[PDB]
DNA sequence: CCAGGGCTGATCGTGCAAAAGTCGTGCCAGCCGTCT
């Protein structure tokens, strides 16, 4: 993970029992941004015709 | 060489499916034992019939118009064309009352549905319907409409010069208007499902471990017919002796059938070794490197006769990493080569293929030129043989194959 | 009682000549590019 400045306080109820409030600086710095990789395969599937 | 042998012979001449057919079919006559729910997943594909039906519901028609339409869409095919006719639907509805324009009215609205131009009337009303669709701000809509209306017969000849003086058009400008018609892309029914399922003919297998591939038959395909040990012992203790004769007969025929079958298997394997011993060249290198083989050469290999092998190799398949091939495919004629040698027809066929594929597409090579080229390489063949090999490979034309340089 | 001869059920051999298909290739007719 990454080291982020944390606090323990309610903020208009945006930090409920199991919710976390994230600032906008985190989005700008591309923090926790991940990259997913997928694959697509195709076969010729030779037939009678 | 009586009846028993007679039947044993027809046993190997046929493919494996009809063999299993007769085997299993005759396995019911005499006691001789052979030996995540319901739906896998289940999915109901839509299709360009159900999709044309979907639209009908949404749209507002009356109770009578609805029937007509149902009937119309039944006539639609995979290609996209109403199959029968206009008046045909009127004659098939059995009611003389309903006018011929009645169907037209409905049919005039069903063909602006999803793919527009569906259910066209004889591969031409399509363009008319497809063209009327997009806006009138297109550059040469007039011209193209006029072309399509009565001047398609002329367009059929792939000729453009005649269209000027016929229908009072400009100088080649129409040509750009003729390209508009080419982009129309007819047959909007064929947006169909490309779900053609996969096919196979697996019979014997060849696999290349440590060089010198070994030939061995399929584990599942081959049928194993055993005898029952249970009913065997039951013959000695039989009472009326009628029973005993019955069981003796069943027993003797079973043994006979068993041996016959095995004989088939053994023969197949033997013939599956000779070829591999002779034609290692082909499995390694390709069709270009096949040696010629005849029935007489295979019979002479291992204590065999021509007649016998002739039957084994009919409708038999072999799977190798090269491909899937019939055994009859390996045998072919030969031609005289340089140095007294013999060259297989398949080598010449592959050579012709690769030579035509690598020739200059601008100006095509004549069969005489190909004959001369082959003679220069050291093959020594006639022009007729080249013509036949070219014609055999779904290539009738030699010089007519000319595209834009 | 044992060995010799006849009876009979058990057991098998995947070859062989004749009629038809195939290609190697020559012969001949139809078609087009070019110079006359």
């Amino acid at each position: 993970g990454q080291n982020m400045r944390v606090a323990f306080m309610p903020w208009n109820g945006y930090n409920f029992e199991d919710s976390i409030l994230v600032s906008e600086r985190v989005v700008q710095e591309d923090r926790f941004t991940t990259i997913h990789i997928q694959e697509l395969a195709c076969v010729s599937r030779d037939t009678k015709l | 060489m009586t009846p028993q042998l007679q039947q044993a012979i027809r046993l190997l001449q046929l493919s494996t499916l009809e063999l299993q057919q007769e085997l299993q079919q005759a396995l019911e006559s005499n006691p001789l034992l052979e030996e995540e729910l319901p739906v896998y997943q289940g999915e109901t594909t839509q299709t360009l019939q159900d999709y044309l039906m979907w639209q009908v519901e949404l749209t507002p028609f009356t109770d009578t118009d609805r029937a007509i339409a149902t009937s119309i869409v039944d006539a639609v095919d995979d290609t996209g064309y109403l199959t029968i006719q206009i008046e045909d639907i009127v004659d098939s509805i059995g009611d003389d009352e309903i006018g011929l324009e009645e169907v037209e009215a409905v049919l005039k609205r069903i063909q602006r549905f999803d793919p527009v131009g569906v259910a066209a009337k004889d591969l031409r009303d399509c363009l008319l319907i497809q063209l009327s669709q997009f806006a009138k701000e297109t550059p040469w809509l007039e011209e193209a409409r006029l072309i399509i209306s009565d001047h398609l017969d002329l367009l059929a000849n792939h000729d453009f010069r005649t269209l000027m003086r016929v229908t009072r058009l400009k100088e080649e400008v129409l040509k750009e208007a003729v390209n508009l018609i080419q982009s129309l892309d007819p047959r909007p029914g064929q947006s169909i499902q490309t779900s053609e399922p996969e096919y196979v003919i697996p019979d014997v297998l060849v696999r290349k471990v440590s060089g010198r591939w070994t030939v061995e038959l399929n584990a599942d395909s081959i049928p194993r017919l055993k005898i029952n040990q249970q009913y065997a012992a039951m013959g000695n203790s039989a009472r009326n002796d009628a029973d005993g004769q019955f069981i003796r007969s069943n027993l003797q025929e079973a043994r006979w059938l068993i041996k016959s079958l095995e004989s088939r298997n053994d023969t197949l394997l033997r013939v599956s070794r000779c070829i591999v011993e002779q034609q290692q060249a082909f499995f390694e290198q390709g069709e270009e490197y096949m040696k010629p083989m005849v029935l007489a050469d295979i019979a002479q290999a291992v204590e065999m006769h021509e007649s016998t092998i002739s039957r084994v190799t009919t409708q038999k398949y072999l799977h190798s990493p090269r491909g899937i091939f019939e055994l009859k495919y390996f045998f072919s004629s030969h031609v005289n080569t340089e140095g007294g040698g013999e060259a297989s027809s398949t080598a010449i066929r592959a050579l012709v293929k690769k030579l035509i594929a690598a020739e200059n597409p601008a100006k095509p090579l004549s069969d005489s030129k190909l004959t001369s080229m082959l003679s220069e390489q050291g093959i020594m063949v006639a022009r007729r043989t080249v013509a036949k090999y070219r014609e055999s490979l779904s290539i009738p034309p030699s010089n007519q194959r000319k595209q834009l340089v």
